[PDB]
């Protein structure tokens, strides 16, 4: 969040 | 005052159709591709992560690969369009899309699937 390449998760984020 | 909408928030599909879900947002003029993220999600699973115009189709979750895009056409129109092909019963349940486009917005959707025989 928000890196394209890593993974996001809710709200913003990188679960 | 930066607003997402969606004309339909309970799509029903049958198992094996295609489905475009629409996420709307406000462009007044040109898109600015440079401004705009996209992302959306369902339960925990990572469908579409837009960025500024790039996408790693290596962050979108398995049970989504080949099936999922982003209709990238409509954006200059402010619809962030999630297309679903070969729709599956694990397809269904809450799918969230959230747009920053300047200022940030959500909202959610269900989508229910019925079987091929219900």
């Amino acid at each position: 969040f928000a890196n394209p390449h890593l993974s996001w998760s809710w709200x913003x984020r990188c679960g | 005052a930066f607003t997402v909408t969606v004309p339909k928030d309970l799509y029903v599909v049958e198992y094996g159709s295609n489905m475009t879900i629409e996420c709307k947002f406000p462009v007044e003029k040109q898109l600015d591709l440079a401004a705009l993220i996209v992302y959306w999600e369902m339960e925990d699973k990572n469908i579409i992560q837009f960025v500024h115009g790039e996408e790693d189709l290596k962050v979108q979750h398995s049970s989504y690969r080949q099936r999922a895009r982003l209709l990238k056409d409509q954006l200059s129109l402010g619809n962030a369009a999630l297309q679903i092909t070969d729709v599956k019963l694990q397809d269904a349940g809450v799918y969230r899309c959230m747009i920053s486009y300047g200022g940030a917005d959500y909202k959610r959707i269900t989508v229910k699937v019925n079987a091929a025989y219900a």
